[PDB]
């Protein structure tokens, strides 16, 4: 079955957000589709769902005139609208099949969703050049600098995708100047350095940024 | 509006069992649902109905609820078990409600040594008159560190920023520390180092301008 | 004489909200632990009655009211509550002295394909009072003008309730059962 969801998004305190979940067969069927949300460290809470085949949706008493669920005239993709939005509202939204039990049983990947004044800043894209170090024999590690943006989350793939063996994305570091920080590395052997080239691939959906950076050897 | 009991912790050894209870006003009449969800990862659902496995999960995972009590229990625990684990019912009052979440935990793990990987800033970033030194730490268990930075040989005071250590989906931990400086600072000392210490050991990389 | 309860839950239909109907039992002697323990019903909340005590006492006579609603609608079937339901279908008093207890009946009421038999009214000029019925079922206007439509501004007040046996709890179908507890004057003729 599987769910994908919308991407990233950023929003200015008592703005509104609207998600979107869209069944990967292109219609919900007759089941039922519900809205969770997890604020950072927090725990999971229902926001509310709805049954697209019924177009009758349903909310929780706390989000009960905040939220709004609601689908396509196609009814092939649902979507979770979220007023008055507050830092309190920050979280991840995730999107679920209902099971016929009472529970939930596909989840989506989730969207994460920022709420705050601040400014929402793409990222500056480095690269970790390999070590000249290791020529000949054994491996070698190189990278990507992802610095200063705001908000989470960035994502970083390589060789778009197809390189995905001995890749490692380090999770942010949130400086004191209020920006984040990663690093992607992918280790590889020293002789395809001369072969192959590295390309890392680099998405901020919050600022609509995608950052294509090639990384070469360091040649002084 | 119904509420849902769950401990905030469990902590077991390997090999061992581990039980998660959730307690409930006759939770008994309901179907519990219990979710596993691992570091920065979205939820799945372990067992449903209170006792039954979804297609592809353990046998090791099975549920039972009676009276005010459900239970999750896991047989042979591994580190890969490691998660929050989160109890959930339907109510006709309060709709879909769950747990707090318990936190579970593997004990008795095996020690493993950091390795340290330290990149000079790339002079692509001096462009815009910054360069940032990035020392990345991996592969090390327990989950705890201390980054010290030095140049030419003495206690770096200021620009460091570290990152508290999280779960790679190997059940080592990673964790990264950033030195942003100047790209006069950088040209200027003779080399720069990144120490990391792990249980009473130290690891230390240095990195120098002209070596390029 | 044993009540006839397993007359009412066991009944084999059950008639939808806007026409739901009542029995009256009395004469007898009725046993209620026979439900009070039963994991069987989902809900089952009593009103200045007291579940457990049920048995220990008497009444002149006991009222079962039985229909179907959806999952999300079952909480409006309580005293003090408002929607739809509780407002243009059946509605409990105040001074409610009775038990509310409700089932999933999905695998009966629900269909693959989708049960849309049991309707609710959601289009009424002023609300129920407690305990009143209403199976009108005369072509709805705003003006309370008489029509018939495709006329314009002129609604049928019935709407349909959608039933699948793959949809959500909340939009599952419920068989209510309402105990409704009297204390008249002659004496008791329905104890435990
Ligand atoms: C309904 O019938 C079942 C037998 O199938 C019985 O166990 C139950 O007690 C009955 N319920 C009532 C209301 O008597």
């Amino acid at each position: 079955v599987q769910l994908q969801q919308s991407g990233a998004e950023v929003k200015k305190p008592g703005s509104s957000v609207k998600v979107s979940c869209k069944a990967s067969g292109g219609t919900f069927s007759s089941y039922t589709i519900s809205w969770v949300r997890q604020a950072p460290g927090q725990g999971l809470e229902w926001m509310g769902g709805i049954t697209p085949i019924l177009g009758i949706a349903n909310y929780a008493q706390k989000f009960q005139g905040r939220v709004t669920i609601t689908t396509d005239e196609s009814t092939s993709t649902a979507y979770m609208e979220l007023s008055s939005l507050r830092s309190e509202d920050t979280a991840v939204y995730y999107c679920a099949r209902d099971t016929v039990m009472g529970g939930m049983d596909v989840w989506g990947q989730g969207t994460t969703v920022t709420v705050s004044s601040a400014s929402t800043k793409g990222p500056s894209v480095f690269p970790l050049a390999p070590s000249s170090k290791s020529t000949s024999g054994g491996t070698s590690a190189l990278g990507c600098l992802v610095k200063d943006y705001f908000p989470e989350p960035v994502t970083v793939s390589w060789n778009s995708g197809a390189l995905t063996s001995g890749v490692h994305t380090f999770p942010a570091v949130l400086q004191s100047s209020g920006l984040y920080s990663l690093s992607s590395v992918v280790t590889v052997p020293s002789s395809s350095l001369g072969t192959q080239t590295y390309i890392c691939n680099v998405n901020h959906k919050p600022s609509n940024t995608k950052v294509d950076k090639k990384v070469e050897p360091k040649s002084c | 509006s119904y509420e849902l009991t769950q401990p905030p912790s469990v902590s077991v050894a390997p090999g061992k069992t581990a039980r998660i209870t959730c307690g409930g006003n006759n939770i008994g009449s309901k179907s519990v649902h219990w979710y596993q969800q691992k570091p920065g990862q979205a939820p799945v659902l372990v067992v449903y109905d209170d006792s039954d496995r979804p297609s592809g999960i353990p046998e090791r995972f099975s549920g039972s609820n009676s009276g005010n009590t459900a239970t999750l229990t896991i047989s042979r625990v591994e580190a890969g078990d490691e998660a929050d684990y989160y109890c959930q019912v339907w109510d006709s009052s309060s709709d879909y409600v769950f747990g707090t979440g318990t936190k579970v935990t593997v004990l008795g793990q095996p020690k493993a040594n950091p390795t340290v990987t330290l990149f000079p800033p790339s002079s692509e970033e001096f462009q815009a008159n910054k360069a940032t030194l990035v020392c990345l730490i991996s592969d090390f268990y327990p989950g705890a560190v201390t980054v010290a930075w030095k140049a030419d040989g003495s206690p770096v005071k200021a620009g460091v920023e570290t990152t508290k250590p999280s779960k790679q989906s190997n059940n080592k931990y990673a964790a990264s520390s950033y030195l942003s400086l100047t790209p006069e600072q950088w040209k200027s000392h003779r080399s720069y180092s990144c120490q990391v210490t792990h249980e009473g050991s130290t690891v230390e990389k240095t990195v120098a301008p002209t070596e390029c | 004489n044993l009540c006839p309860f397993g007359e009412v839950f066991n009944a084999t239909k059950f008639p939808s909200v806007y026409a739901w109907e009542r029995k009256k039992i009395s004469n007898c002697v009725a046993d209620y632990s026979v439900l009070y323990n039963s994991t069987f019903f989902s809900t089952f909340k009593c009103y200045g009655v007291s579940a457990t005590k049920l048995n220990d006492l008497c009444f002149s006579n006991v009222y079962a009211d039985s229909f179907v609603v959806k999952g999300d609608d079952v909480r409006q079937i309580a005293p003090g509550q408002t929607g739809v339901i509780a407002d243009y279908n059946y509605k409990l008093p105040d001074d409610f002295m009775g038990c509310v207890l409700a089932w999933n009946t999905r695998n009966i009421d629900a269909t693959s394909t989708g049960n849309y038999n049991y309707k609710y009214r959601y289009l009424r000029h002023g609300k129920l009072r407690p305990f009143e019925r209403d199976i009108s079922n005369v072509p709805f206007s705003p003006d309370g003008k008489p029509c018939t439509p495709p006329a314009l501004n002129c609604y049928w007040p019935l709407n349909d309730y959608g039933f699948y046996t793959t949809t959500g709890i909340g939009y599952q179908p419920y068989r209510v059962v309402v105990l409704s507890f009297e204390l008249l004057n002659a004496p008791a003729t329905v104890c435990g």
